[PDB]
């Protein structure tokens, strides 16, 4: 029904920052919320109502934006791999986009 | 941690209806907000049926399924889900999902077997 | 004075794929004028603090505005790799310039 | 096009001042609107001097530069800049440029020869 678009697949310096960004298109359904989370771990959530959460294994190192991106900064080869955002949205559900990352 | 609560398999009848139970159990130690609850067909990205938390509920695959528990303006925990008539063609997996802040998704996977 | 900015990274995509490139610019308190998106060979868009935006006439039907200060590129083709540059007009600080590398197959 | 026209080199003597001139050439059958003007040493980010349509005339640092020919309320055409007092360090290539839509920056680099 609706297409997430993202930054695809990117590479960026060992120590340096890079921006995670999609775009829900094709579709008006409300977004209710947005979570970037790798395959195992959560980075961050931004809600609608309730605004940004930062994982704590992230807070230190990451910060919110620009709008439902999410920036990494220090960028450490352990940074490596599959990001997703995640959009949970009324009425249709879930709409998942795929980034993925060469530090 | 909230913890979603499912059998992973539930044994209804053809032609019959059948409830998918659903829910998240949330300790009065802690601290969340559930902002949605989401059914899709395992696999699939969307929302057979979805309840919203100002929106209320709103199904896609017909007038055949219903949100036994959840209402506006009441707090979301239970997501039971009830699939009236099924078909040989309900026989398959299911996602319960908990949109919820700070924790995130708490999902679980119901294996509905018809007949 | 002071001003950095971040960027999506430089990409490596496939052929008609859409892919989207943002920057954004911190650490400073200086009010963005316009932003302009181009190559040194020529401008694919602008986006105006006013004026909203403006998208150079032969990326039209293959761009879209944002998200944000962003850009979306679609349809990809191999001649679409390169340097591109998000260029910040700002006041009182002036000018801060983002380099993102893309790649097409 | 709207093109912009300046000197290609500039001489000044130590101790006096001078004029870097800078303008806008815009058909009369063409449109376009100016938002900023921005001076800067040639090659580097930030800026020099800026000129803003709302905001007026910023000195990144200096007190020894001015917008001779440059007013709010009026259509943004010349840029044309005035530096006092001059000196050795001053010598060198800067970078002129309008702030332009839809047409972009138009820019220009300009020697500064400063002599004895
Ligand atoms: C745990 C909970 O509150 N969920 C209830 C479940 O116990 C009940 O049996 C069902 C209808 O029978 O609807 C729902
Ligand atoms: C028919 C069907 O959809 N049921 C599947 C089953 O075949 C599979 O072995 C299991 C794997 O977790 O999950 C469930
Ligand atoms: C082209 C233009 O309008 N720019 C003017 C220039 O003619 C004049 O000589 C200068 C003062 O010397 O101020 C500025
Ligand atoms: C101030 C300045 O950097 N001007 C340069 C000068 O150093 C050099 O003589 C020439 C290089 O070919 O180009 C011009």
């Amino acid at each position: 029904t609706g297409t997430i678009e993202t930054t695809g697949n990117i590479s960026a310096e060992k120590g340096g920052s890079i921006i995670l960004q999609c775009h829900l298109s094709s579709t008006t359904a409300q977004v209710t919320q947005v979570n970037w989370e790798q395959q195992d771990q959560l980075l961050a959530i931004c809600n609608a109502d309730l605004g940004w959460h930062i994982s704590p294994s992230f807070k230190d190192r990451v910060a919110p934006g620009p709008g439902l991106g999410l920036t990494l900064q220090s960028l450490t080869v352990n940074d490596t791999g599959e990001y997703f955002c995640i959009y949970h949205t009324y009425p249709d559900g879930t709409y998942t986009g795929r980034i993925f990352l060469e530090v | 941690d909230v913890v979603v609560q499912a059998p992973t398999q539930v044994p209804g009848f053809l032609g019959d209806s059948v409830t998918l139970p659903c829910y998240l159990q949330v300790p009065n130690m802690e601290v969340t907000h559930v902002s949605q609850l989401t059914w899709a067909r395992h696999g699939e990205s969307g929302s057979m049926a979805v309840f919203h938390q100002t929106q209320g509920p709103s199904y896609s695959e017909s007038k055949r399924l219903e949100f036994v528990a959840a209402r506006l303006g009441a707090e979301l925990r239970n997501a039971s889900l009830r699939m009236f008539g099924l078909r040989v063609e309900d026989e398959g997996n299911y996602t319960c999902l908990f949109v919820t802040f700070p924790q995130g998704s708490r999902s679980v996977d119901i294996w509905l077997r018809v007949l």
